[PDB]
């Protein structure tokens, strides 16, 4: 299972949550931004590594980071 | 006339005109002076 | 093919190769006309 | 004279090469009629070859053992025209081009969207800028002395 | 019903849209932020389906582009004719075609390139051409240069007319959508009008102009003494002296006693001994029959009247054992999108071009064409390459249609769904077939090489140790040889001399045609051809079928048609789009065509071409070493690549030197392509960062920030350079060899 981390530079535009193809990220209430929300990655075990969340993130550098890690049946995208 | 002049100033047209003029000048210079290996004027 | 045109060709066999050679020479010299001296900068106007 | 090289007028292989070239040209020249244009073209080629060899002999180059001219880039005063003078000319031309380009870039940097000026050049401004390159060494030297050449 | 529908002045002609680049797309029209903008401006120029959504504008743009292409083609033809008229030795070559080499280009005398003016012959110096235009002009009956000048002027006029027509049909009167969607009338006019009438007119020209002039030329008459073509039309006495049937006039044609025209409408077949080509009477007869057939077949579809057939009715009312209801909604699909039609036409044109090359090399239709080897080689290779490229493009357009124009709700077809529901079995079977064919075909060669390298020549697959003969091809050859005796009583001889059986035909001391033997080497090369074709088909079919979705990526259609990948996840998803499949199949098409042309060249040089002495012995160019040296890879490398490259590398200082230079230059380009195929974008971007810093230090930073090329752009550049380098290398080698030795 890969590792997905979220930093505090997020502005809560909800693009990463919409971009995820396996329902890994969601949004929670927060306090330190105008949008009053921040993303989170509870369902880490379902990540495949497509890095679409990093593709859709407006910041100087990404506030969501994906590090590849130990692979399994789910992360390898195998249907057989 | 304004739009035609603006189009004529685009990069490929100016480039091809400049390079055609340069090639013509070089060809004519090499025709007037056939061969050249060293600078003999001095 | 009626052997009268063949006889005409035999009679006029000469000067036909001459015409062919002249045409070929003109076709070749069409590129070297300036280097030869003729068709110089004057008289290029509506010429050659 | 230098590095065991022979002056090109003295060397015999140079004349041998000229003889081979002339014979090769005449071999093809013999085919066509004397009045035909190809004969005139081949005669012009022969005259050009003779003139080229005469000029190469006159200019004082040094052929090697194989009979071909060699170039000396030492800086010897007897061979300054082979390398040094064309080098100076090339440096002048390249400096002209670079100075003109940099001046145009700095001139168009002021506007709000210089990209549209780069993709669509304006002709009057470039024409005004181009002729300032005739004095590029003086301007470059003065700008270096002042301190405007290098960005800070 | 069928009607003419147009719109008046849909667009206004002005130069305001010329000033601003990229007006077709708003994103491009916004302005250049980085350099990538420029690279986009040329990529989306011709993608009319993405500029808008209305079919009418796309159809009008397509029509105008067709008109412009026709104008360009006419300009090219006019230029070729003018070069033939002015700078050429056509008149000298006409009298002595065997001993004079055609030439239609003259090089200037600026730098020293005058060595390129070789001694072609006939008191002329120039570059020898291999386009085969001189044979066409001779077969058309042209015996002077004024006619060529007139043809060039007419070509210029027609090009101007085509350009004006394109402008008029885009900016003044543009047809509506219903005009383009009338396929029955278009088919009727293309079959009866474009094809039948043109061939009928050409047959009339051949009957009235080409045959008498060619008969006079073949008799031995000087070209300057032949009567002008209009004299035959004006003077019926001349034609009566030539062909007595014309004395009867057109009365026999209406009298149905057509046998009287047997003098200039024959069915003999074979090659003409004098010129080594097909009989012109047979060609005129074939054109007349084809005209009749096309004129009859052009009245099949119902347009504006009661009689006729409906294409939709024919498709829907089709019932069969394996098909079933089948073709129900195919008419709407074919009449809705341009990409399906483009793919079908591209594939058909490629197949037709390959067939054309084969039929042209087998039976020479022009006089003095078989004995000119360079022309034959150039025509064969050129047509093969064109056909391969078209066949490749067909699959790409099919994938484009399947990606962006396919919806199963509004327009549903049963056959397409059935095919899409079992793609795994098709792919698996094709993969197995490719693996089996490749294993056997290449293992035979590797076994031969290993057995020959170990001093065991009795264990190889050769004509002497273990024989694998093409029995079916030999049976077909024997049947074709025996065909005119009993099966085709009308023909005097067989269609071609290739079939095993008959006599040898040679013109002017050089072999024209003789029967071609078949052995183990032909077996092996044919199987290699089949293997390569199967692999290319597998690649293209896998690209087409899995375009919408896949087991790995279930939503590939949302990403589009041209995307690099999906990400580093799932183990890696590089090159999953159909564009990557086409880019990969280009390499295999190149490989297959190269193998085919190499086989053709070596076999023709070894077993057919040659010279004949007065005694009657035939000496071939390479002395028949194909049957024993082409069974191993070392033989292919030594007796073909090493032996036949002597001429190209030794061409320096002669009139062929240019070819040698190309033989080097193409090589360079090939290596250059590797730089774009082995690396990635990040390294180049990181290097450009430091270069941009070094620029910034001296205040020469451009507003358009430099950017490295995109992944798709890099792949396209690499494949383009690879193909160009390989093709140019083969071109230079072939031309140098066939000009220096033949
Ligand atoms: C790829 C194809 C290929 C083929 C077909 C051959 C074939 C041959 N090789 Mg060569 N060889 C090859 C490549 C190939 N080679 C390569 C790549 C190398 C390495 C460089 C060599 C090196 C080599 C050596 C060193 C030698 C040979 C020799 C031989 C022969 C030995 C045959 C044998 O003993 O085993 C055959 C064994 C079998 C079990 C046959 C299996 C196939 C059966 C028939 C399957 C058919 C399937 C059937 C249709 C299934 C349907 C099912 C249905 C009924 C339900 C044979 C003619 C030997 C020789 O001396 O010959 C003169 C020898 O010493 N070969
Ligand atoms: C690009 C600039 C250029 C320049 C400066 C020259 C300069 C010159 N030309 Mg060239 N020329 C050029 C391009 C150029 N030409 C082109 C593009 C063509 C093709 C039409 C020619 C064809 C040409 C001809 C046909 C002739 C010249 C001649 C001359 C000379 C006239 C005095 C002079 C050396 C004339 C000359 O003096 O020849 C003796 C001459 O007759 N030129
Ligand atoms: C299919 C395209 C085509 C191509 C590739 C060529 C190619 C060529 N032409 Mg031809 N030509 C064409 C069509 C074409 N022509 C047409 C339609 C006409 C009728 C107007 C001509 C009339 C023509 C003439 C009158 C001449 C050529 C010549 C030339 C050569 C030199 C061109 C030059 O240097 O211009 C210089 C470039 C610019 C002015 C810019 C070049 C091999 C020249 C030649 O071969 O001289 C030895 C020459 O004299 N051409
Ligand atoms: C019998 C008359 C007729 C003829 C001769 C043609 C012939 C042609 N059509 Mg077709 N067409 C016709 C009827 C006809 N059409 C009708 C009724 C329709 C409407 C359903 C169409 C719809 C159509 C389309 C939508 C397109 C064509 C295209 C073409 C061209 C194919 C290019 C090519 O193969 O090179 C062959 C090259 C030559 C023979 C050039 C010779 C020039 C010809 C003879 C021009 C005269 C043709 C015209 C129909 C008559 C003029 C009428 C006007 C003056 C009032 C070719 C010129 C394609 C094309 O290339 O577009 C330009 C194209 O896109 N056609
Ligand atoms: C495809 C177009 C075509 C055209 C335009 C012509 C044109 C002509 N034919 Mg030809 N002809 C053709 C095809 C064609 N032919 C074919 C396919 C054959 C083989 C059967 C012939 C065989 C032929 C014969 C046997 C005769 C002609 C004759 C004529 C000429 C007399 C004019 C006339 O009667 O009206 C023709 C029709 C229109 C112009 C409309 C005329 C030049 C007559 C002749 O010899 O005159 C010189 C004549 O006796 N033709
Ligand atoms: C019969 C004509 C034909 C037509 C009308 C089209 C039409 C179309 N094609 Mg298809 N195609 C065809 C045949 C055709 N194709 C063939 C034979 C192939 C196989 C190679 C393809 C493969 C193909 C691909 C892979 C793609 C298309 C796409 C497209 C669309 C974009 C066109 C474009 O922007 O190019 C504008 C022109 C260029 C970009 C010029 C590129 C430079 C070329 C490659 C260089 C050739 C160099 C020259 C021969 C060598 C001399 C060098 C000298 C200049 C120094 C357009 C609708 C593109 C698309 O996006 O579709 C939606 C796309 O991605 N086509
Ligand atoms: C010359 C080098 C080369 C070789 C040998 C191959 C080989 C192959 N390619 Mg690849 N390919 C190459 C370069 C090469 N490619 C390049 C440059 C590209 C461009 C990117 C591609 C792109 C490509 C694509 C796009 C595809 C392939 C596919 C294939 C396979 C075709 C099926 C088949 O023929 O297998 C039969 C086997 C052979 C021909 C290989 C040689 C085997 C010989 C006979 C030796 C066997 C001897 C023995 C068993 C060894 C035992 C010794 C050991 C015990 C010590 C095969 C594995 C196709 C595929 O995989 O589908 C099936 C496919 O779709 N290739
Ligand atoms: C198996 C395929 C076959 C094929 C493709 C052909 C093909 C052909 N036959 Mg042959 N023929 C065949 C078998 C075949 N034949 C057999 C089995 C017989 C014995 C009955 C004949 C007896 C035969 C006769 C009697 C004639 C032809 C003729 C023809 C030619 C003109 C066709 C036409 O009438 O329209 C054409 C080359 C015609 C001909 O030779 O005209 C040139 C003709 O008169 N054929
Ligand atoms: C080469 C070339 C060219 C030229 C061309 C030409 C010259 C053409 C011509 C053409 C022609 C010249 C054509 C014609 C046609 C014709 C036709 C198509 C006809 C038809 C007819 C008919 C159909 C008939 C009918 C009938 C009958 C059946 C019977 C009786 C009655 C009648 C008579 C009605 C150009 C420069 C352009 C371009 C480049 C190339
Ligand atoms: C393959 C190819 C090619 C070629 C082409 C060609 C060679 C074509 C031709 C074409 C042609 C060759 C065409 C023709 C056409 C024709 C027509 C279109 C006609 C028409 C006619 C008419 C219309 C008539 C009418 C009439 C009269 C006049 C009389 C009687 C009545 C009537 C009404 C019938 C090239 C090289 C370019 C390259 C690419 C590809
Ligand atoms: C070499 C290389 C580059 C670098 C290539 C670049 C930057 C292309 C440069 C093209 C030209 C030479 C740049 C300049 C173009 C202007 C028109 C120049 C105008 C000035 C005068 C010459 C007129 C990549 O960006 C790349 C990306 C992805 C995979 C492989 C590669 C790759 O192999």
């Amino acid at each position: 299972s890969h590792s997905v981390k979220i930093y505090d530079t997020c502005i809560g535009c909800t693009q990463c949550v919409r971009a995820c193809p396996t329902d890994v990220l969601e949004m929670i209430p927060w306090d330190g931004c105008k949008a009053k929300q921040i993303a989170s990655a509870p369902r880490t075990e379902d990540c495949v590594g497509c890095k679409r969340c990093e593709s859709a993130c407006p910041t100087d550098f990404l506030s969501v980071r994906v590090y590849l890690w130990h692979e399994t049946t789910r992360s390898m995208g195998l249907a057989y | 006339m304004r739009d035609l002049k603006t189009y004529l100033s685009v990069a490929p047209v100016i480039s091809t005109l400049w390079f055609a003029a340069l090639a013509g000048l070089l060809i004519e210079i090499n025709r007037l002076f056939p061969d050249a290996l060293i600078f003999p004027f001095f | 093919v009626i052997d009268e045109y063949l006889e005409r060709s035999k009679t006029n066999k000469e000067l036909n190769d001459k015409k062919r050679l002249a045409t070929s020479g003109a076709n070749f010299a069409r590129a070297f006309t300036v280097q030869f001296g003729s068709c110089k900068f004057p008289e290029n106007f509506t010429g050659c | 004279d230098i590095s065991g090289l022979t002056p090109c007028k003295d060397s015999k292989q140079f004349a041998k090469r000229e003889k081979q070239q002339i014979k090769k040209l005449e071999s093809s020249l013999k085919l066509y009629a004397p009045e035909s244009a190809p004969a005139l073209a081949l005669n012009a080629q022969i005259e050009k070859t003779k003139r080229r060899f005469d000029n190469y002999g006159k200019y004082g180059l040094l052929c090697g053992s194989d009979g071909l001219p060699h170039l000396i880039v030492n800086g010897d005063q007897r061979h300054w025209g082979e390398f040094i003078t064309p080098g100076i000319l090339f440096l002048y031309i390249a400096g002209w081009i670079g100075w003109v380009g940099r001046s145009y870039l700095i001139a168009i940097s002021g506007e709000k969207k210089p990209a549209m000026k780069e993709i669509i050049i304006d002709v009057p401004l470039a024409s005004r800028i181009i002729f300032r390159g005739f004095i590029w060494p003086v301007a470059a030297y003065r700008e270096f002395l002042n301190g405007d050449l290098i960005a800070k | 019903e069928v009607k003419i529908l147009v719109d008046r002045d849909p667009i206004k002609t002005s130069f305001e849209e010329w000033a601003k680049p990229g007006h077709f797309s708003r994103t491009i029209a916004k302005g250049p932020d980085t350099t990538t903008w420029i690279w986009n401006l040329h990529a989306d120029a011709h993608d009319f389906d993405s500029h808008t959504s209305d079919l009418e504008e796309i159809s009008r743009k397509v029509f105008s582009a067709h008109f412009g292409q026709l104008s360009i083609i006419f300009l090219w033809l006019s230029g070729m004719y003018f070069h033939g008229a002015r700078f050429s030795n056509y008149e000298a070559w006409l009298s002595d075609p065997t001993h004079i080499g055609p030439s239609a280009q003259v090089v200037w005398s600026i730098v020293g390139q005058e060595i390129l003016n070789g001694d072609v012959g006939g008191g002329f110096r120039g570059i020898q051409i291999t386009s085969g235009f001189f044979q066409i002009w001779r077969a058309s009956g042209i015996t002077s240069e004024l006619q060529l000048y007139c043809t060039a002027i007419g070509g210029l006029v027609f090009a101007a007319l085509m350009l004006f027509a394109g402008w008029f049909h885009y900016h003044k009167a543009a047809p509506k959508l219903a005009w383009f969607q009338d396929v029955e009338s278009m088919l009727n006019h293309h079959l009866a009008g474009l094809l039948g009438l043109g061939s009928l007119s050409w047959a009339g020209h051949q009957v009235h102009v080409s045959l008498p002039i060619n008969q006079f030329l073949n008799a031995g008459v000087d070209p300057k003494e032949i009567p002008l073509p209009h004299e035959f039309i004006l003077n019926r006495d001349l034609l009566a002296q030539l062909y007595p049937s014309f004395a009867e006039g057109a009365t026999p044609f209406f009298t149905l006693n057509w046998s009287k025209y047997a003098e200039f409408l024959t069915f003999r077949g074979g090659l003409d001994p004098v010129t080594g080509g097909l009989w012109l009477t047979d060609i005129a007869h074939h054109h007349l029959a084809i005209a009749i057939l096309f004129l009859i077949a052009g009245h099949m579809y119902r347009t504006n009247w009661g009689i006729g057939h409906g294409i939709k009715d024919i498709l829907e009312a089709h019932k069969g054992p394996f098909t079933g209801q089948g073709h129900k909604g195919l008419y709407e699909i074919l009449t809705t999108s341009w990409h399906a039609q483009l793919s079908i036409n591209l594939a058909m044109l490629g197949s037709l071009t390959i067939v054309v090359a084969h039929h042209m090399y087998s039976m020479p239709p022009y006089p003095y064409l078989a004995t000119d080897y360079g022309t034959q080689l150039s025509l064969f290779t050129h047509h093969m390459w064109i056909g391969g490229f078209l066949i490749v493009g067909a699959a790409a357009h099919a994938a484009i249609f399947m990606v962006r124009d396919y919806d199963p709700t509004t327009r549903y077809n049963d056959l397409l769904d059935r095919v899409l529901r079992h793609r795994d079995a098709i792919i698996s079977h094709l993969n197995w077939v490719c693996i089996f064919l490749g294993f056997h075909s290449f293992g035979l060669y590797i076994h031969n090489d290993t057995m020959s390298a170990l001093g065991r020549p009795q264990d190889m697959f050769s004509d002497t140790a273990i024989q694998l003969q093409p029995v079916f091809a030999q049976w077909i050859q024997n049947t074709h040889a025996l065909a005119p005796g009993t099966t085709a009583p009308g023909a005097t001889t067989s269609t071609s001399l290739t079939w095993g059986g008959g006599d040898l035909v040679a013109v002017g001391g050089k072999v024209a045609l003789l029967p071609i033997p078949l052995g183990t080497a032909d077996f092996l090369v044919h199987h290699i051809h089949a293997f390569t074709i199967h692999v290319t088909v597998l690649i293209l079919l896998k690209g087409v079928l899995f375009a919408r979705s896949s087991r790995l990526i279930p939503d590939k259609a949302n990403l589009g048609f041209r995307f690099p990948c999906d990400g580093p996840g799932r183990g890696g998803t590089c090159q999953v789009s159909a564009w990557d499949h086409v880019f990969l199949g280009l390499f295999w098409m190149y490989n297959a065509i190269s193998v085919v042309i190499f086989h053709f060249s070596w076999k023709m040089q070894s077993d057919v071409w040659g010279s004949i002495s007065d005694q009657g012995v035939v000496t071939h160019i390479t002395g028949g070493n194909f049957a024993q040296s082409s069974i191993t890879i070392n033989g292919w490398l030594r007796d073909f690549l090493w032996a036949q490259a002597s001429q190209v590398i030794q061409s320096y200082g002669s009139s062929l030197s240019a070819y040698g230079l190309f033989f080097l230059g193409a090589h360079f380009v090939w290596a250059f392509s590797l730089m774009f195929l082995f690396s990635g974008r990040g390294y180049w971007q990181e290097l450009i960062e430091s270069i941009v810093w070094a620029h910034n230090k001296l205040k020469v930073a451009p507003a358009t920030q430099p950017r490295a090329l995109s992944i798709v752009q890099g792949r396209a550049v690499g494949v383009t350079h690879y193909l160009l380098g390989g093709i140019a290398t083969t071109w230079a080698f072939f031309l140098a060899r066939i000009i220096a030795v033949g």
